């Protein structure tokens, strides 16, 4: 929108950024825990977030383990207290990771591609606790996110 | 999260700890890569009856998380390694602990180091297809790895 910009002239503008820049930091993010239950109060939190696409955490917020759909919720019936996880046990959205400096243009393109769906999460490798190397996941990226960029800078 | 390393012949799966949540996607990653047995190096979390109902067989050859494996998971790593490659050549090796960038990722290393290549060389291997997978103290022990052509044939 926003004047029908030029994609690739934006899209070559995205190569200056990663997703970083326009990540939403996961202290920011609206996710669910994986203990939850789809009760009435739940759903309507859910449906008034704005977002289709929830990320479900175990444990901590950083451990991202898959994804909730307003489609998942669909056929749920609130009283029955279904537990979030029998839903994303059946379901078994996956969930896809990048890093930070991850340039726009690439995860753009990426994005548009469907290999991965379009909502990317952002990990980075913490090694300083003694043991193995692991994962920490600190925000998650959008293609609407992408595309909000693309038309907040329309020259 | 997969990384394919693939060194004279021998292809390894680097991955990470699957769950019981996402276990479908993480068999056909496996079945993509010709994965027929996976090796866990962490402690056991996830059920295993689902991947042996695809033919995926898993191997249980954990150790202490960020040290460097004992001489009998060195041994019996090797032992799989070669039982594998001899069965079908082209069929991949999937390893993991819990991230796959610690004790698979060495592992791995030592298999790479013990077909030819320095230490060095297979760590760089390793970290360009899957970013900060060994730490300084298992590297450490990398370093001072003897080989012995133990994957010969």
């Amino acid at each position: 929108p926003l004047g029908s910009v030029n994609i690739i002239s934006g899209a070559l503008e995205l190569r200056k950024k990663t997703v970083a820049d326009v990540m939403t930091h996961i202290n920011d993010a609206f996710m669910l825990s994986l203990d939850a239950l789809l009760d009435f109060e739940t759903v309507s939190e859910i449906m008034n977030s704005g977002y289709s696409r929830i990320p479900v955490y175990d444990g901590d917020r950083k451990n991202i383990v898959t994804l909730l759909y307003i489609k998942d919720l669909a056929f749920v019936d609130t009283d029955d207290n279904t537990p979030l996880k029998t839903l994303c046990e059946f379901y078994q959205n996956p969930v896809h990771f990048v890093f930070e400096d991850y340039t726009l243009d690439i995860m753009f393109n990426q994005f548009k591609e469907g290999t991965i769906g379009h909502i990317a999460f952002v990990h980075r490798v913490n090694n300083e606790g003694d043991g193995d190397p692991f994962y920490e996941t600190v925000g998650l990226v959008t293609l609407e996110d992408v595309i909000e960029e693309l038309i907040q800078a329309e020259i | 999260m997969p990384a394919l390393i693939e060194y004279k012949g021998m292809k390894f799966l680097i991955t990470d700890r699957p769950s019981d949540i996402t276990i479908n996607h993480y068999i056909m990653e496996l079945k993509k890569n010709n994965v027929n047995t996976v090796v866990r190096v962490c402690e056991p979390s996830y059920n295993t009856d689902e991947l042996e109902t695809q033919g995926i067989t898993v191997k249980d050859l954990a150790f202490e998380d960020g040290t460097f494996p004992p001489q009998q998971v060195v041994d019996e790593w090797f032992e799989v390694l070669k039982d594998k490659y001899q069965q079908n050549p082209e069929a991949a090796v999937a390893v993991h602990c819990v991230a796959g960038l610690g004790r698979a990722p060495v592992l791995v290393a030592l298999a790479l180091i013990e077909l030819g290549l320095k230490y060095e060389a297979a760590v760089e291997m390793i970290r360009d297809k899957r970013r900060g997978a060994i730490n300084a103290k298992q590297l450490s022990f990398l370093e001072k790895y003897k080989p012995k052509a133990r994957l010969k044939h």
